[PDB]
């Protein structure tokens, strides 16, 4: 469907195969679901394509908000309250989507293990390794910030993991 | 006395001449109105002491009680406004006068300044 994009919520093809009866026994799933799309199907296929056509006579749009870039933290000065205020808010937003991303990689982890069913420990090494990237980067941008975090905080984290990087580099070329 | 003393103050001057050349409060100003309320309360409390029914009784003194209020709040707000015009001037100008004391600081941005990180775990 075309509600969704296919790339960001991937789905394999469906392999569904023929059925190949080897009785002559009726099959109750069969009748079953003939008298389901008998009774159900058709009248609540109907109901939606009423309800569909009384949309279609008043159709009108919403749009999605873009926020323009603004510099960051480092780039403000200290205690320019403004800049500040306009850095936090942009950490912020940024906060939520990377959220949102490593939910949509969750998703991806969930579905994946339901689908493969019983071979789902080596059909999904290939959605497991990005969920523990993802996760892995995740955890150390905002892993122990705080309830009162703060880009800030963020800010000196990412430093102090940067000072570290440095001396181990410094003494494995030592 | 912080600014008593201060020089060319005419004593016993509730307000001096340097002052009409600020604003005046405006007649509709919250704190003239909170002195109308004070009045008003005044006057609904005298009326309760002397056992007159307290919010028909005595128009006319609550008037007074209210007029009177508002007049001495409108004096003391120009007093107040005029005084603190007054401190901020002075420290402005001790600001500009002595530059050895108040200097200008280099502003380092959040790149540059470090600062330590405490996890909270
Ligand atoms: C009865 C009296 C009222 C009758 C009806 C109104 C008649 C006058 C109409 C008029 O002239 O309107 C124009 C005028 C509009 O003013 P403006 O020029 O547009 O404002 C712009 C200013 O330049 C700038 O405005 P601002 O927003 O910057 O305001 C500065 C504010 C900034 O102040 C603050 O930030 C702090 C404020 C609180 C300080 C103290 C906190 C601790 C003490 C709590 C209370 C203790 C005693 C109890 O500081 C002050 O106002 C200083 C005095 C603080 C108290 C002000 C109270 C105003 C109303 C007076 C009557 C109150 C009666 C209460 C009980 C009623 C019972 C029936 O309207 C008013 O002033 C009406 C105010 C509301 C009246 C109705 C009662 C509301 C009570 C709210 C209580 C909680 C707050
Ligand atoms: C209204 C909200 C006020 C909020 C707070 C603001 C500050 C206070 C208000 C100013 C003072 C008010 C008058 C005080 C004395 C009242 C005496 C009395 O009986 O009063 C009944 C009186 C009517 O009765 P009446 O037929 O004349 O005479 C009955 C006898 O007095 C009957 O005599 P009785 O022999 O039966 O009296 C026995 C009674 C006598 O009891 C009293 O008299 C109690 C009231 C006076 C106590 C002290 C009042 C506060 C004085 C300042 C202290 C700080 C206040 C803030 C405190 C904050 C922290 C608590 O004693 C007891 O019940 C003893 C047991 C209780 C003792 C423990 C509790 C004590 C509470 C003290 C604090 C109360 C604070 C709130 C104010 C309550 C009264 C309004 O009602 C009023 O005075 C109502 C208030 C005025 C309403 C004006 C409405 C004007 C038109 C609409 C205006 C709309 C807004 C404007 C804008 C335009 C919009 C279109
Ligand atoms: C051409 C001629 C024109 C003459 C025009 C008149 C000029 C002014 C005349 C003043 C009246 C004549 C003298 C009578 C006594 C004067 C008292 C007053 O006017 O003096 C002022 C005094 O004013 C009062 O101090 C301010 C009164 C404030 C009342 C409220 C106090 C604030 C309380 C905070 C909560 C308020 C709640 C609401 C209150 C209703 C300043 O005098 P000052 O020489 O400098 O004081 C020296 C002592 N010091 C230095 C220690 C201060
Ligand atoms: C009668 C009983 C006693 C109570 C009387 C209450 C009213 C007293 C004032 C009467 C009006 C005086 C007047 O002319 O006020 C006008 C003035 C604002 O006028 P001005 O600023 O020039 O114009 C607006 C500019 N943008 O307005 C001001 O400066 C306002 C200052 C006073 C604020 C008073 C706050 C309310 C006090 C309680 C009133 C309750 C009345 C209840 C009456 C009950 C009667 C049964």
């Amino acid at each position: 469907p075309d509600s969704w994009d296919k790339d960001v919520y991937p789905e394999p093809p469906r392999r569904t195969p023929a059925p190949a009866p080897q009785t002559s026994l009726p099959n109750p799933v069969t009748y079953l679901t003939k008298i389901f799309d008998l009774l159900v199907d058709r009248p609540v296929t109907l109901a939606r394509e009423f309800i569909e056509q009384q949309h279609a006579k008043n159709r009108y749009y919403y749009y999605h908000r873009e926020f323009r870039r603004v510099p960051d933290i480092t780039e403000c000065e200290e205690k320019d309250i403004l800049c500040m205020f306009e850095a936090e808010m942009q950490w912020r937003r940024d906060y939520k989507v990377d959220q949102e991303i490593v939910n949509i990689i969750q998703e991806r982890l969930k579905a994946c293990q339901q689908r493969e069913g019983e071979s789902y420990r080596q059909n999904c090494a290939k959605e497991l390794e990005q969920f523990t990237q993802v996760s892995k980067a995740f955890q150390d941008r905002y892993s122990d910030l705080g309830a009162h975090y703060s880009a800030r905080k963020c800010l000196a984290k990412q430093k102090q993991r940067m000072l570290a990087e440095r001396k181990a580099a410094k003494e494995a070329a030592a | 006395t912080m600014m008593s003393g201060r020089p060319g103050r005419v004593p016993l001057q509730f307000l001096p001449n340097e002052a009409r050349s600020l604003p005046p409060p405006k007649l509709t100003d919250p704190r003239l109105v909170y002195m109308g309320f004070l009045g008003y309360c005044s006057g609904l409390i005298d009326n309760a002491i002397r056992r007159r029914p307290v919010v028909s009784a005595g128009l006319h003194r609550q008037l007074l009680y209210v007029t009177s209020f508002v007049f001495f709040g409108y004096y003391l707000l120009k007093r107040q406004d005029y005084m603190y015009a007054l401190r901020d001037h002075d420290m402005f100008a001790y600001v500009k006068s002595h530059p050895e004391d108040f200097p200008e600081k280099d502003k380092k941005t959040y790149g540059e300044i470090l600062e330590e990180f405490h996890p909270v775990r």
